RNA sequence: UUGAGAGAUACAAUUUGGGAAGAAAUUCCCAGAGUGUGUUUCUUUUGCGUUUAACCUGAACAGUCUCAUCGUGGGCAUCUUGCGAUUC
C-alpha cells in the first residue's frame, strides 16, 4: 500500500504515499519518544520532523557525506530531551552505540528516561565545555554532531575533536547567526566558522543552509585530519 | 486628572481621613494645595479658577 | 505536564465532556470539574462550592 | 463571553488540527548548499553528476541523491496524475485551515476587543486618519 | 579594451562559483591565512571614517 | 534568586515597564501568571514579563519551560510590586504577557524593546 | 594529586598517546566493555541531577 | 544622463559534463556556465542644497453632553444593501 524507499544513507529511509514522508525503522516497538507519528509496514518505520531537528533538516535539505553510519559510533552534543538522538540510535541500530552529551538538567532527565528504553543510547551529564569531565567512559568516536547554542561553538568541538575523534573521521557542526552575530548576513558568519575550523585541523567539505526549516541555520560537514 | 482628588493622610498612623472630604466637598480639579506655616490653614486650587479654602480647626 | 496547565484548567479537568459541549454550543461550562470530590468543595455549601 | 468561547474554541481546532497536518506533510527544501575544493583547477573541473556520482534527475532532487552503484510508483494506482494530484492536496487541505485559522483568529480580536468596551473605566473614540476606529482607555488605576 | 581585460581578471580572481542550485568556494592557503591577520572590513571603518570627516563640523 | 534567568538591569527595566504601562491604556495586556500562561498556549503572546522577587519564585518557573519551546520571548523585571504598579492594577503581579495586535499605535515600540529581549537570549 | 607522591608528571602532548591508550581498550577488549561503560554512564548521571 | 560593485531576469550568438541511440560524423535527453544587449534590484563613493524631521508624552474625546451595547422605525436596490466588523 505505502511505497518505501531506501535513502542514500544507510538506515534512513522514505515513505511514500498519498503524502511523502522521511522515515526511520526502530529499535524497540510500542514507544513515541516525543509523541511523533509511525508507520508500520512487517517492519515499523518512524517519522523524521525536519522542523524539530535539524540533523533531519540535514539529510532532506540534500546532504552528500553524512558521517553516521549503522556500524559507527557517534558522539552527540547537545542533546536536549533526547528528540533526536533517538532517530540517531534508531539509525545507527544495535551495533553502533551512540554518545550523546548536554549539560541543562530540566531537559536532560528526558535523556536519562531515554536510556531506560534504548540500549545506543548513554547520557553524558557532565559539562560539554571541559571534555576531560567525562574522558573515562567515551574512547575513540567516529563522528560527532554539534548543536549546542554557545558561542564558542568551534571552541567547544575543538576540545572534542582532539579527545574523541577517530582519526580521518568526520564532523557534523550546527551553526546559528542568531547566537553569534544577529546584526550582520548569516552568510558573512558562515564564512566565518569555516576559516576557525581550519584553524583546528578540520577541513570542511560542504556546508548547507537550512532555508525552509530555521532561519538562518546551517549544517557544516568536515573531516578532522591528521590528529587522534 | 480626575475632580474632587484631595485625599488627606494622618501621620504617623497612615490612615487617610473618612469624613473629610465628602462628596458634596468643592474641589474640582486639583491642581495647586498649600497648607498655611502658622495657622494651621489650608489653600487647595482647582482649574476652575477658584482657591477654595479650609481650616484645620484642630491648630 | 500538569503544572504547565494554567490554574483555571486545573477545576475543569475532569468534566471535559460537559465542557466542550457547552462551548461548541453556546452554553454554560461546568464549575467545579474533577476538583469537587475534595475535602473542601464539599466542606463549603451552595454556589460556595464554585467559589 | 460565551461568543468568545465558540470561536475560541473552534480556533483551537484549526490550529491543532494546523499541527497534525503539516506533521505529514513534506516540504522539498531550498537552500545554499555549497562545496568547498581545495584546488581552483579541482574547482573549475567541477560537476554535480561527478561529485554527488549521480544521473541526470538525481543532481536536481535533494531528498534521495542516489549513487549510480546504488541504482543497481505505478504499484500505486495511476502515478503520473491521479497519485499527484492526491500528493497535492495535502498542502491545500492545510493551505485551507492556515487561511481558515487566520481568518477565524480576526473574527475573535474583532470580538474580544468589542467585549473589552463594556467593562469599567473611561474611554477615549479616536478614529485614525485611515478610518480605522481604536479606542484609548485613560491612564487611570482600577481599583 | 584596456578596462575589459580587468574585468576578466575578475573571472581569474574569483573563487566562488555557482552551478546553478548549487555554489561551489575553495579553501584559501594556509600561510596566506595564518602568516597575515584577515583583512579590515569596510562597513565598521567607513562608520569611523565618515564620522570624522563629516560635515557638520567644517574641516578642510 | 539565582533561579532568576535573563533578569534585566536597572536601565532596560525602565523601557519595558513603560511599554507595559502603555499596553494596559491600550488593554492590549493580559495579566497575571495564570493567565500568561493562557497566551502562550494561543499563541498570541508577544512576549513574556515576569517578576523575580516572587516568593516562592517556582510559581512563574514553568514559563521559561513553556517558552522555550513555542519561541517567545521572556524577561524578569526585579520586582513584583514594581510591574504590580505599572499594570494598572493595585494588587501585585509577578508575570505580564503582551497579546499581538498588529493595528496597535505602540507596535512599533513593542518590537524595539522584542529585539532587547531577544539579545539577552 | 599526582605531584605529591614523590614521582615527575608531565602532559600537554600525551593527547595523541591517549588515543593509542583508547585505541587500546579495543585491544585489550570490545561489546562488553561498553556494557560496563553503559552503567557507568546509566549511573553517574542519574546520581549526580536524580533523585 | 555622477563613479564603481554585486544580484536577478528577458533575448540572441556560443560552450561544459552526464545518459542512451548511430560504424564514425550525427541524434535526442538531463544538468551547468560564461559572453553581447535590454531590463531590474540593493549597497557603496562623490557633487550641490538643507539642519532639522518623524514619533511619543504631561491635567489633550464631553453642554452644539461624548461613547458603548441591545432593540425599534425609516431611507439608500436608478444600490455604502450592510462580513458575529462601522451603511446612513
Amino acid at each position: 500500500k505505502v511505497v518505501i524507499e531506501p535513502h542514500r544513507h544507510a538506515g534512513v529511509y522514505i515513505a511514500r504515499g498519498k503524502e511523502d514522508l522521511l522515515v526511520t525503522k526502530n529499535m524497540a516497538p510500542g514507544e513515541s519518544v516525543y509523541g511523533e507519528k509511525r508507520i508500520s509496514v512487517k517492519v515499523e518505520y518512524r517519522v523524521w520532523n525536519p522542523f524539530r531537528s535539524k540533523l533531519a533538516a540535514g539529510i532532506m535539505g540534500g546532504l552528500d557525506e553524512l558521517f553516521i553510519a549503522p556500524g559507527k559510533k557517534v558522539l552527540y552534543l547537545g542533546a536536549a530531551s533526547g528528540t533526536s538522538v533517538s532517530h540517531v540510535s534508531d539509525v545507527v541500530g544495535p551495533e553502533g552505540v551512540v554518545y550523546a552529551v548536554e549539560f541543562s538538567h530540566r531537559p536532560g532527565r528526558e535523556l536519562i528516561s531515554m536510556a531506560k528504553k534504548r540500549p545506543n543510547i548513554i547520557p553524558i551529564i557532565e559539562d560539554a565545555r571541559h571534555p576531560q569531565k567525562y574522558r573515562m567512559l567515551i574512547g575513540m568516536v567516529d563522528c560527532v554532531f554539534a548543536d549546542v547554542a554557545q558561542p564558542d561553538q568551534a571552541r567547544i568541538i575543538a576540545l572534542n575533536s582532539h579527545m574523541f575523534l577517530k582519526d580521518q573521521g568526520g564532523v557534523v557542526i550546527s551553526i546559528k547567526a542568531n547566537c553569534i552575530d544577529s546584526t550582520v548576513d548569516a552568510e558573512t558568519v558562515f564564512a566565518r566558522e569555516v576559516q576557525k575550523l581550519r584553524e583546528e585541523r578540520i577541513k570542511p567539505l560542504e556546508q548547507l543552509t537550512l532555508e525552509p526549516y530555521e532561519r538562518d541555520h546551517c549544517i557544516v560537514v568536515g573531516r578532522y585530519m591528521r590528529s587522534g | 486628572a480626575v475632580k474632587d482628588a484631595l485625599r488627606l493622610v494622618h501621620l504617623p498612623s497612615c490612615s487617610v481621613f473618612s469624613n473629610w472630604p465628602t462628596s458634596g466637598t468643592p474641589l474640582g480639579k486639583v491642581t495647586s494645595v498649600a497648607f498655611s506655616p502658622s495657622g494651621g490653614l489650608l489653600a487647595v486650587g482647582n482649574e476652575q479658577g477658584k482657591v477654595r479654602l479650609w481650616k484645620l480647626n484642630h491648630y | 505536564s500538569l503544572a504547565k496547565s494554567p490554574a483555571s484548567t486545573i477545576q475543569i479537568l475532569g468534566a471535559e465532556k460537559a465542557l466542550f459541549r457547552a462551548l461548541k454550543t453556546k452554553h454554560d461550562t461546568p464549575k467545579y470539574g474533577l476538583l469537587y470530590h475534595a475535602s473542601l468543595v464539599g466542606q463549603a455549601t451552595g454556589k460556595n462550592k464554585g467559589k | 463571553t460565551q461568543d468568545s468561547n465558540y470561536v475560541r474554541t473552534l480556533r483551537q481546532i484549526e490550529l491543532k488540527k494546523l499541527e497534525k497536518g503539516a506533521k505529514q506533510l513534506m516540504f522539498k527544501s531550498s537552500g545554499n548548499h555549497t562545496i568547498f575544493v581545495d584546488s581552483r583547477e579541482k574547482m573549475n573541473e567541477f560537476t554535480p553528476e561527478k561529485f554527488f556520482n549521480t544521473t541526470s534527475e538525481m543532481v536536481n532532487r535533494s531528498e534521495n541523491r542516489l549513487t549510480k552503484d546504488q541504482l543497481a510508483n505505478a504499484s500505486s494506482i495511476m502515478p503520473k496524475e491521479s497519485l499527484d494530484k492526491k500528493k497535492l492536496k495535502k498542502f491545500k487541505q492545510v493551505k485551507q485551515h492556515l487561511q481558515r485559522e487566520t481568518q477565524l483568529k480576526q473574527v475573535q480580536q474583532r470580538m474580544d476587543a468589542q467585549r473589552e468596551l463594556l467593562k469599567k473605566g473611561s474611554k477615549k473614540k479616536i478614529v485614525d486618519s485611515s478610518g480605522k476606529i481604536s479606542f484609548k482607555w485613560k491612564k487611570q488605576r482600577k481599583r | 579594451i584596456k578596462t575589459k581585460k580587468r574585468k576578466t581578471l575578475k573571472n581569474l580572481r574569483k573563487d566562488s562559483v555557482k552551478r546553478g542550485k548549487f555554489r561551489v568556494q575553495l579553501l584559501s592557503t594556509t600561510q596566506d591565512s595564518k602568516t597575515l591577520p584577515p583583512k579590515k572590513e569596510s562597513s565598521i571603518i567607513r562608520s569611523k571614517d565618515r564620522w570624522l570627516n563629516r560635515k557638520a563640523l567644517n574641516k578642510g | 534568586n539565582p533561579k532568576a534567568f535573563p533578569l534585566a538591569d536597572a536601565a532596560l527595566t525602565q523601557q519595558i515597564l513603560d511599554v507595559v504601562q502603555q499596553a494596559a491604556n491600550l488593554r492590549q495586556l493580559k495579566k497575571g501568571a495564570n493567565e500568561a500562561t493562557k497566551t502562550l498556549n494561543r499563541g498570541i503572546s508577544e512576549f513574556i514579563i515576569m517578576a523575580a522577587d516572587c516568593e516562592p519564585i517556582e510559581i512563574l518557573l514553568h514559563l521559561p519551560l513553556l517558552c522555550e519551546d513555542k519561541n517567545v520571548p521572556y524577561v524578569f523585571v526585579p520586582s513584583r510590586v514594581a510591574l504590580g504598579r505599572a499594570c494598572g492594577v493595585s494588587r501585585p503581579v509577578i508575570a505580564a504577557s503582551i497579546t499581538t495586535n498588529d493595528a496597535s499605535a505602540i507596535k512599533t515600540q513593542i518590537y524595539a524593546v522584542k529585539d532587547k529581549i531577544e539579545t539577552l537570549l | 594529586x599526582x605531584x605529591x607522591x614523590x614521582x615527575x608528571x608531565x602532559x600537554x602532548x600525551x593527547x595523541x598517546x591517549x588515543x593509542x591508550x583508547x585505541x587500546x581498550x579495543x585491544x585489550x577488549x570490545d561489546n562488553d566493555l561498553s556494557k560496563m561503560s553503559l552503567g557507568l554512564a546509566h549511573s553517574i548521571g542519574r546520581h549526580k541531577l536524580k533523585f
